[PDB]
Parts: structure tokens; C-alpha cells; sequence
RNA sequence: AUCAACGGAUAAAAGUUACCCCGGGGAUAACAGGCUGAUCUCCCCCGAGCGUCCACAGCGGCGGGGAGGUUUGGCACCUCGAUGUCGGCUCGUCGCAUCCUGGGGCUGAAGAAGGUCCCAAGGGUUGGGCUGUUCGCCCAUUAAAGCGGCACGCGAGCUGG
RNA sequence: CUCCUAAAAGGUAACGGAGGCGCCCAAAGGUCCCCUCAGGCGGGACGGAAAUCCGCCGGAGAGCGCAAGGGUAGAAGGGG
RNA sequence: AAUUCUGA
RNA sequence: GCCCGGAUAGCUCAGUCGGUAGAGCAGGGGAUUGAAAAUCCCCGUGUCCUUGGUUCGAUUCCGAGUCCGGGCACCA
RNA sequence: CCGAGGGUAGGGCCCGUGACUGGGGCGAAGUCGUAACAAGGUAGCUGUACCGGAAGGUGCGGCUGGA
RNA sequence: UUCGGAUUGGGGUCUGCAACCCGACCCCAUGAAGCCGGAAUCGCUAGUAAUCGCGGAUCAGCCAUGCCGCGGUGAAUACG
RNA sequence: UGAAACUCAAAGGAAUUGACGGGGGCCCGCACAAGCGGUGGAGCAUGUGGUUUAAUUCGAAGCAACGCGAAGAACCUUAC
């Protein structure tokens, strides 16, 4: 679960995954967070799926933080169908992940919570993650 | 009622088999296999409860005239220290009755009492429609949502059929032992030389349940075979496992489809029907259940009434337990809470 | 001029062929192989939660990673100057992802019985009723009545339902 | 015909993504002269939350007969 | 071209 | 799966160039009846399936969606 | 030779039983209509024929237990 | 409408111990629905119908426009 | 030609006395017809069903119950 309410367009290209975050690659929302570390689309499905199970873990505690939206309608084509005959049909949503990614992060928990809320989550995505906890980049002088 | 509560629920019984909970309860003979320990103390409780019964008694016994003190001295405290310990027994006393009949699996819900006229054709389609009016009336002053379901306004008169939803707690455990045939004595209002002739109706009453409907099947619930389908196809029918099977290994139950060359969507049209025949297997069980919640009775013929009424000779005998008052008139607008309580009473009695 | 099949064959025109024919194509489908592995079969990660108690005796929500190349597919690479297509019969042989039998760890293993995982093909893996059937269901047994690959092995070996 | 695909000239395929056209105006055309929007905030009989008024703020988000795009008030827009 | 009226 | 046709009052169904909305039935209030039927006056309620758009306005004209109705799914 | 009896083959009668099906009796209340009794609201009934949810209808001839 | 007097505001008299529910009157101000009544449906044959006013019982008062009486004016039509 | 199981306390003939007939003959009543004035519509009074309520006390139910018990309900009455 989790997808758009709009655009413009119903159906779009596939594109192109070439590394290195557009943006997002630090921790400006909680106190630890994680991060992608190859390149990949997250399914909608994922997403949630990880959103619980993260919850679920640290029953009724801090606050999550969900920061990539799965806004790319992925599409199929209906099985035993032969190719061409126009483009397949929407099938759910991703959200395009590159390596630096903050994806998620935790907020008013203990590190101990922390570190396993994630450590949870991360097994429930399709890619390598790591753990981080806020440090250089912040925004203040 | 208030008086005669307390008997009929072991006052003397109960007194003694409680300590025969206790009884086999010391001397922990090597307890393995846990059961009394459950519905030991639960059990127990019930027992010296009797007391505070006879507390929340004599509290409310000594109480007749525990204001003949307060007929002759208004202003104190010394008169006003057992009192925050009567009001809440005037509670209990109808508490420790009323949660000892109600004691039973799901009497909370909503109730939905059904109205069939029985004998007597038009006469009973319209005491039908009186026997409506009544629970009604009462349900509604009574503090309950009344939703009406169906109403089918019989042929000359009063109704053939009636449903309506009890909206409220315990309101199936109230109007639940009104389930049964109902008998009306009277000359006959429609018959010509309003003669006397006996009617008699048919009312029903369940709980509120089901609401969704939900029929997903697991795979490991099945299972599902492929073959070389049998039929026309030269080369094709020979080498190709068009041919589908899928069984459901619980209910045996078993749908095969070659309808069309794709293994795939005769997978498909199979479970389609699998499901279809699921269901049925599903609302024919569904059913078999709820309908054994009707009853084992109710010929809705003669000599089948578990209270009769009467109006040419005023009065209304329960058959059930006894009990008849004088004033039909009354209960045939509400006027229930009586015959209610020993209606339970009764029943209860055997469980 | 809906010459709209829109650079517009005649002013003027639809079907059927299993009764068919010739010229061509592996430039192009149906079989088999191939590549792919969505589908399929098997395996694993995470650990919500079930199991009176206790996440892992037996289980595994949401999600996630693979393997195999049996199935349904995608593609259209050899073959259209021909690679005979189902099932049965006969003859087998190889795999292991083991149905028996031999070993072994757990168990929610008292014992006898089981359950689950591990090791291990040496050898075994019945006769019938129905259907062309493969597949299934059933009868009567058994230590067990395994699942596959061999052009879904085997028609210059047979049958031809 | 309009956008994208199309890789910053032009061009560029697929039974790729998404929409329009087979008309219309005697003024919706020439020219000359004037005029300037949509909105938002307050004020106002009937008055919606936009009828017509008044006042500030509004650089174009309005309008341009119909699809989309480019363009455009220093007019292609509104009026005579 | 105009029915039906149960059962003490 | 493809391609047609549908959905409008409680039931069965009309309707328009884009502003409107109906019939028969059921149903409510009256009338004859001893009392029902029949019959006789009086009645009304609807996003015109959902969700987008065009328009100044959409039951209506286009996109899509759901449920139902038809017709095809052939050579191997 | 005959022979009780046993076996074999085919018949006849009766009893029991059978998914289903035919119509019947009964059943203090259903649904449909109202055929017959009063010119019963087309007088009724009758043998037969055809028809129809159902009583019933209609045709031909017969009777009056009707006018 | 100088028709019709409902409803309502305001001011008062009286009975009763007491009139908010719930009294009858009085006066100022309101002045509504109602332009002769669908399907239907009632009474009366002569001093009757129609129409006007008075009395009594009840009873403190009074929700009497009711009931029981009294007289004043005084019709139409009846084939069958 | 021609049974049975089962089931009912009757089935049935004639003739009485009535009631009834969309049978007949004869005959009455404001029954129709002839005619006049109303009701159903409107506002108000009152009775009742109904609903409501703590209670809205009870009875009367076609004609022959509904301005009927009530020829007088503020508390009395008055039964709720
Ligand atoms: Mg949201
Ligand atoms: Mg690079
Ligand atoms: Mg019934
Ligand atoms: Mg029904
Ligand atoms: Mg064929
Ligand atoms: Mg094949
Ligand atoms: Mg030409
Ligand atoms: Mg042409
Ligand atoms: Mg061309
Ligand atoms: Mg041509
Ligand atoms: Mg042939
Ligand atoms: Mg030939
Ligand atoms: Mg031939
Ligand atoms: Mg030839
Ligand atoms: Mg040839
Ligand atoms: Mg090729
Ligand atoms: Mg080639
Ligand atoms: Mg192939
Ligand atoms: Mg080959
Ligand atoms: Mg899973
Ligand atoms: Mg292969
Ligand atoms: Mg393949
Ligand atoms: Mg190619
Ligand atoms: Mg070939
Ligand atoms: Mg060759
Ligand atoms: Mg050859
Ligand atoms: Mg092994
Ligand atoms: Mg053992
Ligand atoms: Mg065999
Ligand atoms: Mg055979
Ligand atoms: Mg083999
Ligand atoms: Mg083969
Ligand atoms: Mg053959
Ligand atoms: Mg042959
Ligand atoms: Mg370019
Ligand atoms: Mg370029
Ligand atoms: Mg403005
Ligand atoms: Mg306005
Ligand atoms: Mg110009
Ligand atoms: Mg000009
Ligand atoms: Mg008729
Ligand atoms: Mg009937
Ligand atoms: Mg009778
Ligand atoms: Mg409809
Ligand atoms: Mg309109
Ligand atoms: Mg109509
Ligand atoms: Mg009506
Ligand atoms: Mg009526
Ligand atoms: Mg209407
Ligand atoms: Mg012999
Ligand atoms: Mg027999
Ligand atoms: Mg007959
Ligand atoms: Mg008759
Ligand atoms: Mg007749
Ligand atoms: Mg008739
Ligand atoms: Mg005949
Ligand atoms: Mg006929
Ligand atoms: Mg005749
Ligand atoms: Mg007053
Ligand atoms: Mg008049
Ligand atoms: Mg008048
Ligand atoms: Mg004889
Ligand atoms: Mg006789
Ligand atoms: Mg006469
Ligand atoms: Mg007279
Ligand atoms: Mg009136
Ligand atoms: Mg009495
Ligand atoms: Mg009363
Ligand atoms: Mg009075
Ligand atoms: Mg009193």
C-alpha cells in the first residue's frame, strides 16, 4: 500500500539507475535512520511491508519516518499474452532508490530499539542497508 | 423478585457445594493436568458472595424502615455512613440476580425476533400484529434502537410475516424467552357472531452476528494437477498440458476444466467454480448452524403455547413456569420484565 | 470524390473448400531441440505471531534471495527437396530433489508408534475395476506401492484405442 | 495536426505513451482610434461561494472559435 | 357481463 | 481475453439538439363495503451505476471503472 | 428295472423389497380462483370429444332430477 | 373588502383559598384560512325544511358552538 | 368382469317449519324519484382512533359507539 493520488500520465518509461542519490543522503528528520546501499526500485508492498514491521517491533513507541515515495507506475503484461499489442498494464508502484539513500528513519527510541527496528527492515527490502545515527551533515552553523 | 431472589440459585444449595470446591482443592494431590484450579476460586467467589448478598439484604433489610430514623431525624452523619453502602446495594441486589441469569454464551447482542401467525388463520395474522406491537413498544421505552426489517401485511388482516433488529446490550438475553408459540383466547373480532375462538403465532428470536463475508482459500487448501487435455487438437491436444484439476483436499470436493488450451486459464475458470461450489458448501453449513439456533420446537399448532392470554375473562398464564397475572391489557404493551426474569429462571434452570 | 485502404487498380464485385491442386518458405505457426525462466517445482533469509507455558518439537504473517530446467508461456536460431505426432507394449538406463529397506540429530521422544531434519540409490518399489487416456478415483494387498531425465527415451522394435 | 519517445541542429522505429482534425467566421476579415486581464483582500439592496458597483493589490497565472504546443498586453486580447 | 367471509 | 449493448422511482421499463424527467405496478391519505378485493377520487419520493473531463451548465458528449446481457476464442 | 435323494436346465404361482413415480384417505390455520346448491348469477346433469393453472369451458346427441 | 374573525401582543373585570399548565368576559392593536368546496354523502312532505332570538336543567365560575324546551318569519316539490 | 389396505359416523330418501334467492305476484316507509337546505373543502368547538406520556383513569365500536355515560374535569370531581 501506498501510492499517489494523480499524475498526469497513467503510464511511464522504465529509465535508468545510475548511482548516487539525487538527494536524501542525510539524516534531517530522526535520531537513527538507514540507508541504501545499491541501486534499486522499492515496491510499494516493501515499503509498508517494512513500515510495520518496524512498528509491530517497538510496539506503540516513537515516531517512523518514511522518506522515499513510490510515485513510478510499474506496469506488466498479462501472463501467457505475446509481445507487442501496446504497453502492459499497471501492475503497483515503486519509488527509484539510489545508493546514499536515507529511506527511513526512527525517532524517540533508544539506540538499542533503534538498531533492530532497522535491522528488521532491512531484511523485508530487496537491497543492502545500513545503519546510521545523526552526525556531520546537519543544518545550522 | 426482590424478596424471592435469593432461593432460586442455591441459596441453600450453592452454600454447601461450595465448600466442596475447597474441598478437593487443599491437598494438592500431585497436580498435573490443570482443571478445577481454573474454576476453583471463580467458583469460589460465587460462594461468600451469597454473603455480601445477605449483606446487600440485610444492609437493604435493615433498611425497610433504615429511614424511619430519617422520618424523625433529617440532618446527622452517623446516618449517612451505612448509606454510601445502600445505594450501591440496592444495585447489587438486582446485580448479583440479573448476572446470574444472563450468565449464558451471547446474550449481549442485538436480537431479531421473527413474528408468523399460526392457527387461525386471519385471527392469528392479526394477534400476530398485536404480538407485534407489544415487544416493540416495550423494547422501545425499554431504552433500545428498534430497526424494522420486514413487515408483510397478510391478506384480510393484521400481517403474515414480521423481523425486526433489537438494537442494545443483552437485549437477545431478554427477549429470548419470548422464542415460542404465543396462544390468544377471545371471540373472534373477524369471525361473524363474534364468537370465541382460540389464536395462536410463532415468534422467533436470535442474535445479531455475521456481518462480513469472507471465503479465501489457502494453497496448501488444495491442490492442483495438470494433464494432456482429451479432445480435438491434433498435435496440440497430444503434447500440451491444457488439462487442469484443482481439489480441495478438505471437503473432497474436486473441479476439472479443459474448456480452453491454456493450462493458465483453466486454472482459472476452475478455481472460479471451486470457490462457487465452496461457498455453498459454506452457507449450507452456514446455515445449519444458525437454524439449530431457533429451537427444537414450535409446531406453531395447537397445545404447543408457552403462554396463553386471554381477554373475555382478563388474564395471562405462562404455561412455561405457571405464573399467570390478570391484566393481558397490560403485558400486550410492554408490562414483560416480570415473566422475563422467570422465563430465564426457568430455562437457565438445567444448563 | 468518407477515390477515408486518404499517391487515389474497374464505371461496376461476397463467401466456401475436410474433395482439393501447383509454385515457394524453416524468410513463417503447429512437434522436438535451443535461448529466456514470467509460470512451474524445490530451497533458503527475516521473525510477526501460533503452539496451556516457550518465536524456532511441529509451524512462519507481511516482505526478501535463489536453484532446477518436469509444466504453461516468451522468442522464432537448425530442420517445411519431411526431425512420424498421445497412451499402451517391449527393452531399459541415468538423476536424487528418498516411497521402502541401512545409518544418525532433534522431538511437545515413557514404551510400541509417529513427526522433522541429516546421510545414504545397493537393491527393491504388487495384482486388479473404470476411461484411449496421461492423470485420477476405487477394490485387495505390501517393507514400500517414490518423483523425474533420457527428441515428455523407445512406431527402419510392435500396437493404432 | 499537437506533445513525448528523439540521445541540447535537422531527421529518426515499434500493434510505444497521450490527445485532437474531415470544420468555422460577412466579421471571427482590412485599416484607424481608443481600452487592459485572471485572481486575492475589504465596502456595498435584492445579492451563491464569481451576476452589476466602489477601492486597493495582481506582469500575465486571463483572453486568443475548437486538440496540444510555441507565442503574445510595448497585443495577437477587449470596443468602435 | 361484478369473487370472497377460516377455525369453539 | 477480445468486440457489441446495457445500468433512470420500491419492481419492470420510456425519454432529450446538453438546461427538462416519465409510464404500468407496488406504496400512503381518503370513498363506497358489515368487512375485505375490485372500483373511485389525492398523492409523492430519483446524483438517471462509479470516477474523471469538456462546458458557463452533463441524466445527457467524450476517458476510465464495476455489475449484468449478447457474440467470437478457429489451423495445427 | 424301479428307487429316496442330490445336480442341471427352463417354466408357473405367491411373499418380501426397490431409486423413482401414479393417484387415494386423512390433516381445527396457506396460495389461486369460485365449478355445484336459489334463472347459483351462461339452468344442471349426462355418454363422448377437444381444450385449459384449477375448478372447469366448448362441441355433438340424451334426460329434467330445470324452464 | 366597512366580507370573514383565526392567531398573537398589550391593558383590565369577575368567580374562586388559588385560574402556569387550564376559566368566562371587556377594551386597544393584529387581522389568518376562506371568491361556495373531489370521490362521495345527510335531513325534511307544512307551520314541516330553511332562517332569527329566548329559556331551563348542570352550576362558584365555566371551556354550551352541546342537550332539552319556546315561540317569531315562513317555502319547494311529489309524475310514478 | 371387478376387489383390497386404509379412512369416516355417517352417507342417504321424503316431508315439515323457517331463513335465503342476481324467483314471482301484491303492498308499505323521506327508500328512490321531485325539490329545498347542508356535510366532505376552510378556521374554530367538541367526541374518537392513534401516537406521545410518569399518567395522559374506565366504558361505548355499523346501522343501533364517536356534542354517547358527562344535565358543567382548575384543586373537588377522579377511578390515573
Ligand atoms: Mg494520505
Ligand atoms: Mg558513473
Ligand atoms: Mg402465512
Ligand atoms: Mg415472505
Ligand atoms: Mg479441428
Ligand atoms: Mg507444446
Ligand atoms: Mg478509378
Ligand atoms: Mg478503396
Ligand atoms: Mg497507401
Ligand atoms: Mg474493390
Ligand atoms: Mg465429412
Ligand atoms: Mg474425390
Ligand atoms: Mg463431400
Ligand atoms: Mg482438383
Ligand atoms: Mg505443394
Ligand atoms: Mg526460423
Ligand atoms: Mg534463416
Ligand atoms: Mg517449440
Ligand atoms: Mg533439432
Ligand atoms: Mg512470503
Ligand atoms: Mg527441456
Ligand atoms: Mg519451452
Ligand atoms: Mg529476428
Ligand atoms: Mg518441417
Ligand atoms: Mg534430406
Ligand atoms: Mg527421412
Ligand atoms: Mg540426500
Ligand atoms: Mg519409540
Ligand atoms: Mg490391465
Ligand atoms: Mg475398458
Ligand atoms: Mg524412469
Ligand atoms: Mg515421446
Ligand atoms: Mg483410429
Ligand atoms: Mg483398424
Ligand atoms: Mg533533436
Ligand atoms: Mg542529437
Ligand atoms: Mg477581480
Ligand atoms: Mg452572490
Ligand atoms: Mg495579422
Ligand atoms: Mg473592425
Ligand atoms: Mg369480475
Ligand atoms: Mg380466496
Ligand atoms: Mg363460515
Ligand atoms: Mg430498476
Ligand atoms: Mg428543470
Ligand atoms: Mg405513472
Ligand atoms: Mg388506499
Ligand atoms: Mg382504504
Ligand atoms: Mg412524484
Ligand atoms: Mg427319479
Ligand atoms: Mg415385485
Ligand atoms: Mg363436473
Ligand atoms: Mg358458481
Ligand atoms: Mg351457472
Ligand atoms: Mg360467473
Ligand atoms: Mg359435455
Ligand atoms: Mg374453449
Ligand atoms: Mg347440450
Ligand atoms: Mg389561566
Ligand atoms: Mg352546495
Ligand atoms: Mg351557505
Ligand atoms: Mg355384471
Ligand atoms: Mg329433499
Ligand atoms: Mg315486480
Ligand atoms: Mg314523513
Ligand atoms: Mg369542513
Ligand atoms: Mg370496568
Ligand atoms: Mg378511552
Ligand atoms: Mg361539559
Ligand atoms: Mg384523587
Amino acid at each position: 500500500m501506498l501510492m499517489p493520488r494523480r499524475m498526469k500520465y497513467r503510464k511511464q518509461q522504465r529509465g535508468r539507475l545510475k548511482g548516487a542519490t539525487k538527494g536524501g543522503d542525510y539524516v534531517a528528520f530522526g535520531d537513527y535512520g538507514l540507508v541504501a546501499l545499491e541501486p534499486a526500485w522499492i515496491t510499494a508492498q516493501q515499503i509498508e511491508a517494512a513500515r510495520v514491521a518496524m512498528v509491530r517491533h517497538f510496539r506503540r513507541g516513537g515516531k517512523i519516518f518514511i522518506r522515499i515515495f513510490p510515485d513510478k507506475p510499474y506496469t506488466k503484461k498479462p501472463l501467457e499474452v505475446r509481445m507487442g499489442k501496446g504497453k502492459g498494464n499497471v501492475e503497483g508502484y515503486v519509488a527509484v532508490v539510489k545508493p546514499g539513500r536515507v529511506m527511513f528513519e526512527v525517532a524517540g527510541v533508544t539506540e538499542e530499539q533503534a538498531m533492530e527496528a532497522l535491522r528488521i527492515a532491512g531484511h523485508k527490502l530487496p537491497i543492502k542497508t545500513k545503519i546510521v545515527r545523526r552526525d556531520a551533515y546537519d543544518e545550522a552553523q | 423478585l426482590a424478596q424471592r431472589l435469593e432461593g432460586l440459585r442455591g441459596y441453600l444449595d450453592i452454600p454447601q457445594k461450595e465448600t466442596r470446591l475447597k474441598e478437593l482443592e487443599r491437598r494438592l494431590e500431585d497436580p498435573s493436568l490443570w482443571n478445577d484450579p481454573e474454576a476453583a476460586r471463580k467458583v469460589s467467589q460465587e460462594a461468600a458472595r451469597l454473603r455480601r448478598t445477605v449483606d446487600t439484604f440485610r444492609s437493604l433489610e435493615s433498611d425497610l424502615q433504615g429511614l424511619l430514623e430519617l422520618m424523625e431525624e433529617l440532618p446527622a452523619e452517623e446516618r449517612e455512613a451505612l448509606k454510601p453502602e445502600l445505594e450501591e446495594a440496592a444495585k447489587k441486589l438486582d446485580e448479583l440476580y440479573h448476572q446470574t441469569l444472563l450468565n449464558f454464551p451471547h446474550a449481549e447482542k442485538n436480537a431479531i425476533l421473527t413474528i408468523q401467525p399460526g392457527a387461525g388463520g386471519t385471527e392469528a395474522c392479526d394477534w400476530a400484529e398485536m404480538l407485534l406491537r407489544m415487544y416493540t413498544r416495550f423494547a422501545e421505552r425499554q431504552g433500545f434502537q428498534v430497526e424494522v426489517v420486514d413487515l408483510t401485511p397478510g391478506p384480510e388482516a393484521g400481517i403474515d410475516y414480521a423481523q425486526i433488529l433489537v438494537k442494545g446490550e443483552n437485549a437477545y438475553g431478554l427477549l429470548s424467552p419470548e422464542a415460542g408459540v404465543h396462544r390468544l383466547v377471545r371471540p373472534s373480532p373477524f369471525d361473524a357472531s363474534g364468537r370465541r375462538h382460540t389464536s395462536f403465532a410463532g415468534v422467533e428470536v436470535i442474535p445479531e452476528v455475521d456481518e462480513e463475508v469472507e471465503v479465501v482459500l489457502k494453497p496448501e487448501e488444495l491442490r492442483i494437477d495438470v494433464m494432456r487435455a482429451s479432445g480435438p487438437g491434433g498435435q496440440g491436444v497430444n503434447t500440451t498440458d491444457s488439462a487442469v484439476r484443482v481439489v480441495h483436499l478438505p471437503t473432497g470436493i474436486t473441479v476439472t476444466c479443459q474448456t480452453t488450451r491454456s493450462q493458465i486459464k483453466n486454472k482459472e475458470l476452475a478455481l472460479k467454480i471451486l470457490k462457487a461450489r465452496l461457498y455453498e458448501l459454506e452457507r449450507k453449513k452456514r446455515e445449519e448452524e444458525l437454524k439449530a439456533l431457533r429451537g427444537e420446537v414450535e409446531p406453531i399448532e395447537w397445545g404447543s403455547q408457552i403462554r396463553s392470554y386471554v381477554l373475555d375473562k382478563n388474564y395471562v398464564k405462562d404455561h412455561r413456569t405457571g405464573l399467570m397475572r390478570h391484566d393481558p391489557e397490560n403485558v400486550l404493551d410492554g408490562d414483560l420484565m416480570d415473566l422475563i426474569w422467570a422465563g430465564l429462571e426457568w430455562k437457565a434452570g438445567r444448563r
